[PDB]
């Protein structure tokens, strides 16, 4: 699969997510 | 039209549902475990709260994670305490509609300790008889009132969202009464409960990480805050917290 950079943190992850 | 604590007061949290199954005689274990799996949900409604806070987003991402991640159990304690107050006037721990912990269960062994904590912010909002938009004034300055010893990133942005939320908290008491001097009684009062928190939320703590590290209780957590105690486990030595108080 292609390189990414998703996220490990829980509380991260929720703070980025829309909207 | 519109103030801020009208915008708190929309975008304050839903009472959550435990999903408890009262069909089976009570123990420590189910209800520790299922307030440890609420409270994860109770935590992932703060961060969804804390996005739609007039300023916060502002800050810088590291802000963010640091201030959730310090204030999480304050918010938590001081939403328990105002339910606890309105519902039961602080005789019963209203965690959600469908788990009660009242005289009965506090008598659970391991139970009381972390009970009396909750049931003294209850008393002390009981006791002040603090209104709704104190209360929410009061929350999101909750939120603030916690800081790494160094510093935030956007720190005089920091500085301008606290001080906001303190002019709320001030605008909040004068609607309530009126009287110059009885104002800033006020004031002191409701700052001082926000100051003992500090208190509160450092023996809610110190219980909750013995049970997170504890091998022989086997009381499970949600995967959200067994990452936030991952993170405040070190940070409380070194010391790297510098409690934001309005009193000493
Ligand atoms: C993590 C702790 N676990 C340990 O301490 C341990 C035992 F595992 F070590 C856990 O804490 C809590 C503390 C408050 C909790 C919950 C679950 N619901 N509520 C709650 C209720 C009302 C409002 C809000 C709220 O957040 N409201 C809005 C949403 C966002 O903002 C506003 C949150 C879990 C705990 C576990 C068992 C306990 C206990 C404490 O205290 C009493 C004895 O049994």
């Amino acid at each position: 699969p292609p390189q990414e950079a998703e996220e490990p943190s829980l509380l991260k992850k929720l703070l980025l997510a829309p909207a | 039209t519109p103030t801020l604590v009208s915008l708190l007061e929309v975008i304050e949290p839903e009472v959550l549902y435990a999903g408890y199954d009262s069909s089976v005689p009570d123990s420590t274990w189910r209800i520790m475990t299922t307030l440890n799996m609420l409270g994860g949900r109770q935590v992932i409604a703060a961060v969804k709260w804390a996005k739609a806070i007039p300023g916060f987003r502002n800050l810088h991402l590291d802000d963010q994670m640091t201030l959730l991640q310090y204030s999480w159990m304050f918010l938590m304690a001081f939403a328990l305490g105002w339910r606890s107050y309105r519902q039961s006037s602080a005789n019963l721990l209203c965690f959600a509609p469908d788990l009660i912990i009242n005289e009965q269960r506090m008598t659970l062994p391991c139970m009381y300790d972390q009970c009396k904590h909750m049931l003294y912010v209850s008393s002390e909002l009981h006791r002040l008889q603090v209104s709704y938009e104190e209360y929410l004034c009061m929350k999101t300055l909750l939120l603030l009132s916690s800081v790494p010893k160094d510093g935030l990133k956007s720190q005089e942005l920091f500085d301008e969202i606290r001080m906001t939320y303190i002019k709320e908290l001030g605008k909040a008491i004068v609607k309530r009464e009126g009287n110059s001097s009885q104002n800033w009684q006020r004031f002191y009062q409701l700052t001082k409960l926000l100051d003992s928190m500090h208190e509160v939320v450092e023996n809610l703590l110190n219980y909750c990480f013995q049970t997170f590290l504890d091998k022989t209780m086997s009381i499970e957590f949600p995967e959200m805050l067994a990452e936030i105690i991952t993170n405040q486990i070190p940070k409380y030595s070194n010391g790297n917290i510098k409690k934001l108080l309005f009193h000493q």
